[PDB]
RNA sequence: AGCCGGUAGCGGGCGUGGAUCCCUGGAUGUCCGAAUGGGGGAACCCGGCCGGCGGGAACGCCGGUCACCGCGCGCGCGGGGGGAACCUGGGGAACUGAAACAUCUCAGUACCCAGAGGAGAGGAAAGAGAAAUCGACUCCCUGAGUAGCGGCGAGCGAAAGGGGACCAGCCUAAACCGUCCGGCUUGUCCGGGCGGGGUCGUGGGGCCCUCGGACCGAAUCCCCAGCCUAGCCGAAGCUGUUGGGAAGCAGCGCCAGAGAGGGUGAAAGCCCCGUAGGCGAAAGGUGGGGGGAUAGGUGAGGGUACCCGAGUACCCCGUGGUUCGUGGAGCCAUGGGGGAAUCUGGGCGGACCACCGCCUAAGGCUAAGUACUCCGGGUGACCGAUAGCGCACCAGUAC
RNA sequence: GAAUGCCGGCAUGAGUAACGAUAAAGAGGGUGAGAAUCCCUCUCGCCGUAAGCCCAAGGGUUCCUACGCAAUGGUCGUCAGCGUAGGGUUAGGCGGGACCUAAGGUGAAGCCGAAAGGCGUAGCCGAAGGGCAGCCGGUUAAUAUUCCGGCCCUUCCCGCAG
RNA sequence: CUCUAAGCACAACCUGCGGGAACCCGUACCGCAAACCGACACAGGUGGGCGGGUGCAAGAGCACUCAGGCGCGCGGGAGAA
């Protein structure tokens, strides 16, 4: 429950609306709202750890971008990053983004 | 900024108004504050003083009272005529009073 | 204390190094104590001697600041 | 700039400080935030001693007031200073 | 030409060698506070390093320096917090109304939070929607309580067009070219930097051939006017009488680009302060106007089919926004799933299809016209001490 | 002219209930404009596991002295915890800090959550717990393990010796 | 107190002696109360230590009393319900 580190995919705010009845198009009389209240569609995240310059870094992200993080570590390959910390090359990561 | 005086300590000056009208006197003081002057004798009151180190004996001394300002009007020097004042720019070029009736300096 | 002797303070303070003004603090400050002692037991009728003297301090101060400060 | 004649303010003026004038204790009214090793120096550079014992406290300010207005006057702290044997501060010896 | 604040008094001083006071720049600025050496029950306490002071090694004092986070090759720039309303964004009620109540209403209101700034948002069409048309956006008037939406109940409620205010348009990504750098799978390599090139919808650009060889011009910078933060000049009246007091009454005048208004012992154009009309900045702020520099801007055919913003368009599921509450429900937005193409591409014109048009998505910026009133000024068929701000008075006080 | 309306002023009840423990008073002397009510003496009565004395909290000059009596004091007042002024609180050893940790609090690392924020081993803060070196007497109108007297002890810096 | 590690072993530590050095804050007064919490100089509430003597079986009970402190901030009369 919270932010997509690539795509910046966030909570929202959604509706749950609760209907009875037939709908007009199958000569039904009609639908009726019988309850609305607020709820929230939550982004899908998942853990995606990869190895880069010999470091483990990790990554927060949506299933949707999941590949997104491969191409980041593919484009990673012109860059030197030996040595650093995960929490610095995640950054340099990042900033191809 | 500041209260404008057209009249200074100690030139010359007519009573126009009041109890001591057309007396002649010298501004004594000016009290810029209250916007009065002090015209030597002139609005004389009696008060009464307690008997002290200054006032042994005590009883009452004469004392001159604070004038409003626009009842006073300064004597010009020169033609020796009660007058309102204007102001001159000299060469300096500083700025004087100067008399309206004559061009007289009033300093 | 008087307008001229005021300028006459001045451009003599102006004149002197750091060091001397440093020292002519230290002996005008030690003269303001001097004359609070004095204040105290009713012994300085000429009071505004001490005011003359806070402002002297003051001048030099600001001037050894002058000599600091570019 | 600070100097030993800013830490000293004045001598203290009563029946209880004079009597430590036989004894050699002096006592004057200090500025609140100086330190004992402080007013030590300063007495000593201001009066030419040599300060063997400090002893300082607080003085609260009395709490005063003019009809309509309550107020409180400065709060103070004096400082009992106890030259060397034999010495004098002659200035406070005064009296 | 007086002055040492409200504040007189004691006791003493200053000023035409220009004080007090007013404006501008500067200096000093204990401690707390974002509070930032560390701690802390704010205004207290306790330290490291460098330098100084004392007889000074212990003790203490003085000066400087030392938090964390972000970005950039230990060092630099930045950040933090506050502000009456106004603005945007992320969240988001209920009473109440429906003469009960649940969809609906109140209302995306109150309120909470985050961010901005003198404004904010928005803004150069993947627009409008029928005009064979218009041409960024914002804001007012009208369109119009129309079209519509609605337990078709209570109620909710647009847009195009027209009249106006203001006016302005730009920078990139990609192709291709060059250069620095590193990778290991050795080069016609892949990649990351920087530079050049390029910016469009009559489609535009790249590359390849032929021909063609100074006008514009900033929203940036510099100078200046103008303005703001103290100020200054400013026409004309005397005598009598009543009265404590003339400005009243009487007599004889006078000014007026000034007879607005406030004062003065009462009711004054000409006594005072002003008013009409004029004058004024060394310094700091501003400067949208005037001038100047600079960045930036600029050809036509033919060929080629290299490029034209991706988990995107698009389709389906769940929602929100719109006048639209599931309705024939499009459009804009998007949490989940599936998942393209690069002009013979793609979105829109209210399901859908065809025909006919409009437009160029998935990068960014952009004055002015608009909002507010902490603050200064001007004006009231606005109040006049139970009124007017809660406070005319030492009030966010006493309590 | 009414809203048990609002703000203020002043009435009525009324010279009435009451004057806050049933421990209790009397006289003499003094002071003063004024005295049942202040000071002094003598007598009487009450508390005494307190109604005496010393610490901590809380209160914040109420302490001592001089001069006062408009109001405060349930009467009176010459008195006062009241008005004005002046004076008074002294530490290496007592208490707290320059020491330690407790619940808890905060919080590098790290985790979580629309925002605000929620958590979190280490560490840090946190005491009436652990720890740490002063006892008796005298002095002031008012301070005292603080000043003074006597006899003791602690840490830190430097030096000397082992 | 002890053990060692980097280190250092001209240092460093322990013991004895000497000289020097030793900062900041509290301290007044009330404190079972007329000074604290109860709008009041309010018969209420408030943690710790000291709390003597005699007698009653003991005791912090109870009566009296020491030291010390008080007679409680309206009084004088009368002698009904
Ligand atoms: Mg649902
Ligand atoms: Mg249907
Ligand atoms: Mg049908
Ligand atoms: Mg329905
Ligand atoms: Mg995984
Ligand atoms: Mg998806
Ligand atoms: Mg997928
Ligand atoms: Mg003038
Ligand atoms: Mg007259
Ligand atoms: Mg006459
Ligand atoms: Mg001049
Ligand atoms: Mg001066
Ligand atoms: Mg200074
Ligand atoms: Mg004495
Ligand atoms: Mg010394
Ligand atoms: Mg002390
Ligand atoms: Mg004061
Ligand atoms: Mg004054
Ligand atoms: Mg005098
Ligand atoms: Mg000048
Ligand atoms: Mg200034
Ligand atoms: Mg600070
Ligand atoms: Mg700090
Ligand atoms: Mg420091
Ligand atoms: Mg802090
Ligand atoms: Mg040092
Ligand atoms: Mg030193
Ligand atoms: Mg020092
Ligand atoms: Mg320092
Ligand atoms: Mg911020
Ligand atoms: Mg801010
Ligand atoms: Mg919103
Ligand atoms: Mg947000
Ligand atoms: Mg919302
Ligand atoms: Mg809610
Ligand atoms: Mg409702
Ligand atoms: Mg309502
Ligand atoms: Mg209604
Ligand atoms: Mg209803
Ligand atoms: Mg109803
Ligand atoms: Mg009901
Ligand atoms: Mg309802
Ligand atoms: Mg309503
Ligand atoms: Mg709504
Ligand atoms: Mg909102
Ligand atoms: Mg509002
Ligand atoms: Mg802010
Ligand atoms: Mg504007
Ligand atoms: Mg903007
Ligand atoms: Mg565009
Ligand atoms: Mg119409
Ligand atoms: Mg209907
Ligand atoms: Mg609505
Ligand atoms: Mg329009
Ligand atoms: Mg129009
Ligand atoms: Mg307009
Ligand atoms: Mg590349
Ligand atoms: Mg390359
Ligand atoms: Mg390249
Ligand atoms: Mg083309
Ligand atoms: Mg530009
Ligand atoms: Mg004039
Ligand atoms: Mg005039
Ligand atoms: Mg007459
Ligand atoms: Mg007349
Ligand atoms: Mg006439
Ligand atoms: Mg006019
Ligand atoms: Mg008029
Ligand atoms: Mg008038
Ligand atoms: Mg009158
Ligand atoms: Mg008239
Ligand atoms: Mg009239
Ligand atoms: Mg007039
Ligand atoms: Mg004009
Ligand atoms: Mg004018
Ligand atoms: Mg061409
Ligand atoms: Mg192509
Ligand atoms: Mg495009
Ligand atoms: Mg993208
Ligand atoms: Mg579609
Ligand atoms: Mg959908
Ligand atoms: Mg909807
Ligand atoms: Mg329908
Ligand atoms: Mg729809
Ligand atoms: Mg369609
Ligand atoms: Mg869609
Ligand atoms: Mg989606
Ligand atoms: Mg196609
Ligand atoms: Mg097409
Ligand atoms: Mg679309
Ligand atoms: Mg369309
Ligand atoms: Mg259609
Ligand atoms: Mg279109
Ligand atoms: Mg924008
Ligand atoms: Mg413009
Ligand atoms: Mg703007
Ligand atoms: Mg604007
Ligand atoms: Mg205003
Ligand atoms: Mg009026
Ligand atoms: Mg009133
Ligand atoms: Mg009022
Ligand atoms: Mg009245
Ligand atoms: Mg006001
Ligand atoms: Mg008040
Ligand atoms: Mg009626
Ligand atoms: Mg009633
Ligand atoms: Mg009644
Ligand atoms: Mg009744
Ligand atoms: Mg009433
Ligand atoms: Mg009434
Ligand atoms: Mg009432
Ligand atoms: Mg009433
Ligand atoms: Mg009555
Ligand atoms: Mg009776
Ligand atoms: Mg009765
Ligand atoms: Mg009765
Ligand atoms: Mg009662
Ligand atoms: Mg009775
Ligand atoms: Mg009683
Ligand atoms: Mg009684
Ligand atoms: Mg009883
Ligand atoms: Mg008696
Ligand atoms: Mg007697
Ligand atoms: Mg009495
Ligand atoms: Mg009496
Ligand atoms: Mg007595
Ligand atoms: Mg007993
Ligand atoms: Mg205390
Ligand atoms: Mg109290
Ligand atoms: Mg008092
Ligand atoms: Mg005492
Ligand atoms: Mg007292
Ligand atoms: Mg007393
Ligand atoms: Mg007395
Ligand atoms: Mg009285
Ligand atoms: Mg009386
Ligand atoms: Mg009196
Ligand atoms: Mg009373
Ligand atoms: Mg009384
Ligand atoms: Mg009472
Ligand atoms: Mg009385
Ligand atoms: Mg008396
Ligand atoms: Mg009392
Ligand atoms: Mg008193
Ligand atoms: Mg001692
Ligand atoms: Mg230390
Ligand atoms: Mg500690
Ligand atoms: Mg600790
Ligand atoms: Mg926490
Ligand atoms: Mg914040
Ligand atoms: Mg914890
Ligand atoms: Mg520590
Ligand atoms: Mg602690
Ligand atoms: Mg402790
Ligand atoms: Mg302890
Ligand atoms: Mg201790
Ligand atoms: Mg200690
Ligand atoms: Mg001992
Ligand atoms: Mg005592
Ligand atoms: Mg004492
Ligand atoms: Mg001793
Ligand atoms: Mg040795
Ligand atoms: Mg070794
Ligand atoms: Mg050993
Ligand atoms: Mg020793
Ligand atoms: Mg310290
Ligand atoms: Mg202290
Ligand atoms: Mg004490
Ligand atoms: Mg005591
Ligand atoms: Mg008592
Ligand atoms: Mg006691
Ligand atoms: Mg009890
Ligand atoms: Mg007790
Ligand atoms: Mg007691
Ligand atoms: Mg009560
Ligand atoms: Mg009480
Ligand atoms: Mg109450
Ligand atoms: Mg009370
Ligand atoms: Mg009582
Ligand atoms: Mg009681
Ligand atoms: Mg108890
Ligand atoms: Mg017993
Ligand atoms: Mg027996
Ligand atoms: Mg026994
Ligand atoms: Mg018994
Ligand atoms: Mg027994
Ligand atoms: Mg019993
Ligand atoms: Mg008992
Ligand atoms: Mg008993
Ligand atoms: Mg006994
Ligand atoms: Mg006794
Ligand atoms: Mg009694
Ligand atoms: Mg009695
Ligand atoms: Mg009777
Ligand atoms: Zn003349």
């Amino acid at each position: 429950s919270k932010v997509c580190e690539i795509s910046g995919k966030r909570p929202i705010v959604a509706n749950s609306i609760q209907r009875r009845g037939k709908a007009k198009r199958e000569g039904g009389v009609g639908k009726k709202t019988t309850g609305i209240s607020k709820r929230r569609q939550y982004p899908n995240l998942q853990k995606v750890r990869v190895r880069v310059a010999g470091q483990e870094i990790t990554f927060r992200v949506a299933a949707s971008h999941i590949p997104k993080v491969y191409e980041l570590v593919e484009r990673a390959k012109g860059l030197k990053l030996e040595g650093l910390s995960p929490k610095e090359i995640k950054k340099e990561l990042l900033k191809l983004l | 900024m500041r209260v404008k005086m057209h009249v200074k300590k100690g030139d010359t000056v007519l009573v126009a108004s009041g109890k001591y009208k057309g007396r002649v006197g010298k501004v004594k003081e000016v009290l810029p504050k209250k916007y009065a002057v002090i015209v030597e004798g002139v609005n004389i009151v009696k008060k009464a003083v307690r008997v002290s180190p200054k006032y042994p004996q005590g009883g009452f001394i004469e004392k001159e009272a604070p004038l409003h300002a626009s009842k006073v009007r300064p004597i010009c020097p020169a033609c020796g005529k009660p007058t309102r004042v204007r102001k001159k720019f000299l060469e300096n070029g500083k700025k004087i009073r100067v008399c309206a009736k004559c061009g007289g300096a009033l300093d | 204390m008087k307008l001229s002797e005021v300028r006459k303070q001045l451009e003599e303070a102006r004149k002197l190094s750091p060091v001397e003004l440093e020292k002519l603090v230290r002996e005008k400050k030690r003269e303001l104590m001097e004359l609070r002692f004095q204040a105290s037991i009713g012994q300085l009728s000429q009071n505004h001697k001490i005011r003359d003297l806070k402002r002297q301090i003051a001048r030099l101060l600001t001037v050894l600041n002058e000599k600091r400060r570019q | 700039m600070k100097t030993a004649y800013d830490v000293i303010l004045a001598p203290v003026l009563s029946e209880k400080a004079y009597a430590g004038f036989a004894e050699g204790k002096y006592t004057f009214w200090v500025h609140p935030k100086a330190t004992k090793t402080e007013i030590k120096n300063a007495v000593e550079t201001a009066f030419k001693v040599k300060v063997v014992k400090v002893n300082t406290l607080h003085v609260r300010g009395k709490k005063k007031r003019l009809g309509r207005y309550l107020g409180k006057r400065p709060d103070r702290k004096k400082a009992i200073v106890q030259v060397a044997p034999g010495q004098k501060i002659e200035a406070l010896e005064g009296l």
